[PDB]
């Protein structure tokens, strides 16, 4: 067997777009361009107009949801305390920046500006978003000072304080790791967690393409507005592209079949442009849902599901707010420095077998121990780590060796 | 109004005209609400108008920004 | 346009992963690879579903024979039966009828 | 209350398409097919394909 | 049709990814995700397009 | 919240005092010496 002997705490980053740029387009002046004879042909078409407006409020309208469920979901919102004694643990870079512009944490100021972004058309138009930047940020602001201070409490029932060093023994505890391992190293753990995060920054900074996923979907939007746009100025088989040209210069009688060329090609490329946008706006809200799960099952509370938040074993997370996403920090358990050993299934005593209650059994060449197996911590093996359970017969790799009774000392030193 | 810097709404155009020009004007980053009343309150979201502002019935229409929730501090201490 | 990952490479993919996971259990997922005995790492698991060590020790040759029981039947069961892979046929199908 | 003296190992087979099949169709040639009339007259339409 | 049906292979794909993550790498507890009954371990085998 | 008295059944010892910070004195009942006083 190999048990490692020391590990390393990580810090990972994950980022997930969550909305989109709410947007609507007049259907009746982009084909027509202010014109009664335009308006009184596209009439003949039918309902395909409202389909459109209908179709494009529908998808507006799903963003400020999917912000909603993304955000909101703290019933208060909780404060930090003024005084910051958080047993050696450095939480400045998360935490909002009192001197400062808005109340953006330094993190949270180098995201929104390494993002690179927004102008007026012919019958386009954009709706704002429904919650401001600070809104939102006071939102992660909330969960930050209710995960700092209470744990996974505040996402249950009421929140209840507990002291930050504790609250990181219960999660070693909750992946088979023992308090004293925290609690007798607490120091280095602090060291390696303000490196991690200091170090996150950096990474983040120096790199110029980290981001990569918020920013496509602004450029494919941008290029197809762009597109929808320039398609305006097309023959489409007809003689001009501009409608004043052939109102003018040629009698309606023959240019009403130059007119309805024109409003076919123009009702067909804007169909087009909104069943793109239908699909892309699915594509969106997925990824939004998986957003609010990993909030909501990593933020609130530690995770079991293997690479689900982070590589390694989950402890932690943190979220910082972006244009038009969110970013996670999550926080891992990473062993190192392993050495090998030789274990048995089963230690046979008295002509009775012994296993485990929780660990293995490992030996240094002579002396057998009892150890957990994630950190190599030897024990003395006695009756109160191991549980008997019939002969030494039925089980194959059993191997020689005594068990000791506690009891025994203190009953022949007093009768 | 969607969007306009409304100074010339009459322009932009019956009972129209008491909506049209009104003496409740507040003007909001979504356009300009005309018919409500602006409040300094803060309470939770009815129906929205954008930019983090939400009208509702008290009568009267009131516009007032939104409120996030109730604040709340929990004492934190080392031993505690 | 022929895929990037040819088919031998992706059988690479799932001889390491099947040999990461017989020896090593689930640790390679985590960190280092980490060496612990194939009945070692079932005693883990029958211990990670609320089962003591107790019933893999004393029933190991059980086990093992009815794990290569189902292994074989498994062959059987997937070749016999003609509709079995019927998802990836649809889905040939599907774009092969589309672009026709 | 029942409670079981026995158990089986069983193994069970699951099956999950994970890829399609790369493809690609020139709008061009598929819809003028060596004319250079159809492309002058398909240059009008604007920017489909 | 060739982008709905692309939607629905990715949101397969994503499934599949999931699944060899949670269950290939490590023991799962959440109930008939793998398997009908308490689940001990998975073994992946490739196919022509899943 | 059900309070007990601390016995070292439900404690497990580990290292040393002066290693962990925060650590504070009380005492920690054995169940044996009573049985074992009343047997002289
Ligand atoms: C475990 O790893 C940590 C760092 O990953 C080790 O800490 C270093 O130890 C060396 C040797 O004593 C010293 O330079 C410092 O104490 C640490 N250096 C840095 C840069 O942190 C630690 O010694 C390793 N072993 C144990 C048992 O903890
Ligand atoms: C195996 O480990 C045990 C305990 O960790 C070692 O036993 C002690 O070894 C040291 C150094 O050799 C001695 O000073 C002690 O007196 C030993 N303990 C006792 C109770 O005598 C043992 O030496 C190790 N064997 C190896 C490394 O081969
Ligand atoms: C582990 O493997 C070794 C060999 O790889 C086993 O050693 C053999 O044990 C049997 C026991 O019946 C002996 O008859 C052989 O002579 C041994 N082989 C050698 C080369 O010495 C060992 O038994 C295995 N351990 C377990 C628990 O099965
Ligand atoms: C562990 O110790 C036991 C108990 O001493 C050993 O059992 C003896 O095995 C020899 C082998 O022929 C027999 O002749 C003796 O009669 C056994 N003694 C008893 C009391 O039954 C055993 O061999 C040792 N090694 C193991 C179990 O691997
Ligand atoms: C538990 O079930 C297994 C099979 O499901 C039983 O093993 C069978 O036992 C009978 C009688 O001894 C043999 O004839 C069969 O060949 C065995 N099958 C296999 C696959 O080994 C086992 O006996 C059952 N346990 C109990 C306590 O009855
Ligand atoms: C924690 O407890 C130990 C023993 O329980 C205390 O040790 C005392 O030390 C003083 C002198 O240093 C002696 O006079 C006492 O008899 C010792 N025992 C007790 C029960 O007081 C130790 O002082 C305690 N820790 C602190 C910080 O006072
Ligand atoms: C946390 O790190 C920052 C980095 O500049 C440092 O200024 C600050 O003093 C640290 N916190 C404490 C309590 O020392
Ligand atoms: C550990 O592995 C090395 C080679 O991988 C081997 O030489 C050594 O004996 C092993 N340790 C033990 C205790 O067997
Ligand atoms: C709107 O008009 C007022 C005063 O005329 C002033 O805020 C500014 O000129 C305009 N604001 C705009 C165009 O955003
Ligand atoms: C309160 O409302 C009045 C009138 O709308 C406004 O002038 C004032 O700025 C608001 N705030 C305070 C603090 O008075
Ligand atoms: C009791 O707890 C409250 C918060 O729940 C805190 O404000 C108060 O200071 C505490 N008092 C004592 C005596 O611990
Ligand atoms: C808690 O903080 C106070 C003041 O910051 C300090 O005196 C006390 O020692 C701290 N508690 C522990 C267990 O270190």
């Amino acid at each position: 067997i190999a048990i490692p002997t020391n590990f390393t705490i990580s810090v990972t980053t994950e980022i997930l777009p969550v909305s989109m740029t709410k947007t609507s387009v007049d259907c009746t002046m982009y084909i027509c361009g202010d014109s009664t004879e335009c308006s009184n042909l596209l009439l003949q078409y039918g309902s395909f107009c409202t389909q459109l407006n209908r179709a494009l409020t529908g998808i507006a309208v799903e963003q400020d949801k999917n912000t909603q469920e993304v955000f909101a979901q703290v019933k208060q919102i909780y404060k930090t305390p003024p005084i910051k004694d958080f047993g050696g643990f450095n939480f400045s870079q998360i935490l909002p920046d009192p001197s400062k512009p808005s109340k953006r944490s330094p993190i949270e100021d180098l995201l929104f500006n390494k993002v690179t972004l927004a102008q007026k058309f012919n019958g386009l138009t954009v709706l704002p978003p429904l919650l401001t930047d600070e809104m939102i940020a006071q939102y992660t602001s909330a969960l930050l000072a209710g995960t700092i201070t209470s744990g996974w409490t505040f996402g249950a029932g009421p929140a209840l304080q507990i002291p930050f060093p504790m609250q990181m023994a219960y999660r070693f505890n909750g992946i088979g790791v023992t308090q004293n391992v925290l609690y007798e190293n607490q120091k280095l753990i602090a060291n390696q967690f303000n490196s991690a995060i200091g170090k996150i920054q950096d990474s983040l900074s120096s790199t110029p393409s980290a981001l990569g996923k918020l920013q496509d979907v602004v450029n494919q939007n941008a290029q197809a507005l762009n597109t929808l746009v320039k398609q305006l100025s097309s023959n489409f088989g007809a003689i001009s592209s501009v409608l004043n040209d052939i109102l003018s210069r040629l009698d309606p009688p023959e240019a009403e079949v130059q007119i309805d060329r024109l409003i076919t090609g123009r009702l067909q490329s804007l169909q087009t442009y909104v069943t793109q946008q239908l699909i892309r706006a699915a594509e969106i809200r997925a990824s939004a849902n998986l957003a609010a799960t990993k909030m909501s099952e990593c933020v609130l509370g530690q995770s079991k599901r293997v690479d689900f938040c982070g590589k390694g074993y989950h402890l932690m997370s943190f979220p910082q707010s972006a244009p038009h996403g969110v970013v996670f920090l999550h926080v891992t358990y990473v062993p190192a420095q392993e050495k090998n050993f030789t274990t048995a299934p089963a230690i046979c005593h008295d002509g009775k077998a012994h296993f485990p209650r929780e660990g293995v059994f490992v030996s240094n060449g002579t002396h057998w121990f009892v150890t957990q197996r994630n950190f190599y911590e030897p024990q003395i093996i006695t009756t109160d780590n191991t549980f008997v359970s019939g002969n030494c017969d039925v089980v194959i790799g059993i191997v020689n060796n005594t068990v000791y009774d506690p009891l025994q000392p203190e009953l022949d030193s007093f009768k | 109004y969607q969007d306009v810097n409304c100074t010339e709404v009459p322009v932009a155009i019956p009972t129209w005209r008491v909506y049209s020009t009104g003496s409740n004007v507040f003007q909001t980053r979504a356009g300009c609400l005309i018919g409500a009343e602006h409040v300094n309150n803060s309470y939770e979201c009815d129906i929205p108008i954008g930019a983090g502002i939400c009208a509702s019935y008290q009568q009267s229409i009131i516009a007032y920004t939104m409120s996030l929730g109730a604040e709340n501090s929990v004492a934190y201490s080392n031993n505690s």
